[PDB]
Order: structure tokens, then C-alpha cells, then sequence
């Protein structure tokens, strides 16, 4: 898709067995810069 | 044309990357099916990405999307976790490889919780799961998230 006629992304708020947290899209490269890579494991829980 | 440049985790700016990544987790209501189950994160490596080219890419889209809403690009620090991140470091973002079976349109995906975007690294849902043990809740192998500049200006509200 694209965006709507004057605007410029999409905010979102997608529920998932009845968690919401927010998405946010954009259709155009140039509009994100990525500034920091991060590496990283996810820790295990003792 | 891109470099990365290292962060010492005493650095003020290796801190709050890794702050807001610890701080943004939250307990997804699947178990922890897509991204696996965790409350901290390991941080190894924080790099600073630096390409000018990029750079003034997204400058310079930014003004043009300030000028169309009242002079604000309105701009925000957001994750995203794709299995091409090395591709969109070098040659950046691309929205002619977006996810095109999303729940809002062959976009470029991105979070507030860092998590969140943990589900996506190794596809959609996670899928198969890691390269190597092909375990979705891998405590192995590294992962890795792009923290980026993202700018929404006007942004739709949609569902
Ligand atoms: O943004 C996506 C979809 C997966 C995804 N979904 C989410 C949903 C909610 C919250 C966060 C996320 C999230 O972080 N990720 N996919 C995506 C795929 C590719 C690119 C991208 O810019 N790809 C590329 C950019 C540049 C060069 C590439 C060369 C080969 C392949 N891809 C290239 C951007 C987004
Ligand atoms: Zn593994």
C-alpha cells in the first residue's frame, strides 16, 4: 500500500489474546534512519 | 559507505540505548511462541551507525514531510526486527522489500517495545527460529535489533 492522502504513516494498536502495543509503518525508505545496531542474546530465567 | 562506530558500555549513549531496550520488555500473551521466553536481554554490542548518504536521504525527507505538517516532522526513536538487518545498515531502509502481508499493508514495521520487534528477527512469527538450532527461544545465538530515527509526521490511525 501507501499512505493515506495527507498523511504520512500508520499508527497501529493491535491487540493479541488481549495485549496491545503499538505498531507504527511507513512506505517510504528515506522516512527511517537506523541509527544504533544492537547485538544481543535473550537471557534465559533462573 | 557505512561504518559502524563502537559505544563503550560506560558511554552515557551505550546506557540509554540499552535502558530503553531492558526497559521497553513486556510479556506477550502468546507464552513467548515468536520471540521466546525472557525478561532481560544479554547486551553485547551497541554501534552507532554512520553513513552520510543515508544521513541526508532522511534529512532531507524529513523536511519535506515537516513543511506538510505544520513544521513537525514529528520524529520518534522506534525498534525494528527483520532477518535483513545487515542489508538495511548498508543500503538502507527499502520500502520495495516490504512485509507485504501485514496487518496494514506491504510496510516498514517498527515498535515501541523492543519485544515486540524481538518477535520478528527471525521472520514472521519467528517462524523456523534461529539459524542454527532452529529453536525460536534460543538463548545461544546472538540476535540483533536496529533502534532507529523514524519519522511519522501525520500519522493515520487505522483498525
Ligand atoms: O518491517 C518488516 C516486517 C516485520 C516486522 N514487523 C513488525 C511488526 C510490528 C512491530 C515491529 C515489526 C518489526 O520490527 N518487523 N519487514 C521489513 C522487511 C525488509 C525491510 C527492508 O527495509 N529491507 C531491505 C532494505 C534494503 C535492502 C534490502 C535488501 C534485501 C532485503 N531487504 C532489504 C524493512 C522491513
Ligand atoms: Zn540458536
Amino acid at each position: 500500500a501507501h499512505s493515506p492522502p495527507g498523511h504520512h504513516s500508520v499508527t497501529g494498536r493491535p491487540s493479541v489474546n488481549g495485549l496491545a502495543l503499538a505498531e507504527y509503518v511507513i512506505y517510504r525508505g528515506e522516512q527511517a534512519y537506523p541509527e544504533y545496531l544492537i547485538t544481543y542474546q535473550i537471557m534465559r530465567p533462573e | 559507505g557505512t561504518i559502524l562506530i563502537d559505544l563503550s558500555p560506560d558511554d552515557k549513549e551505550f546506557q540509554s540505548v540499552e535502558e530503553e531496550m531492558q526497559s521497553t520488555v513486556r510479556e506477550h500473551r502468546d507464552g513467548g511462541h515468536a520471540g521466546g521466553i525472557f525478561n532481560r536481554y544479554n547486551i553485547l554490542k551497541i554501534q552507532k551507525v554512520c553513513n552520510k548518504k543515508l544521513w541526508e536521504r532522511y534529512t532531507h525527507r524529513r523536511k519535506e514531510v515537516s513543511e506538510e505538517n505544520h513544521n513537525h516532522a514529528n520524529e520518534r526513536m522506534l525498534f525494528h526486527g527483520s532477518p535483513f538487518v545487515n542489508a538495511i545498515i548498508h543500503k538502507g531502509f527499502d520500502e520495495r522489500h516490504a512485509y507485504i502481508g501485514g496487518m496494514f499493508g506491504a510496510g516498514i514495521y517498527f515498535a515501541e517495545n523492543s519485544s515486540k520487534s524481538n518477535q520478528y528477527v527471525y521472520g514472521i512469527g519467528g517462524g523456523t527460529g534461529c539459524p542454527v538450532h532452529k529453536d525460536r527461544s534460543c538463548y545461544i545465538c546472538h540476535r540483533q535489533l536496529l533502534f532507529c530515527r523514524v519519522t511519522l509526521g501525520k500519522s493515520f490511525l487505522q483498525f
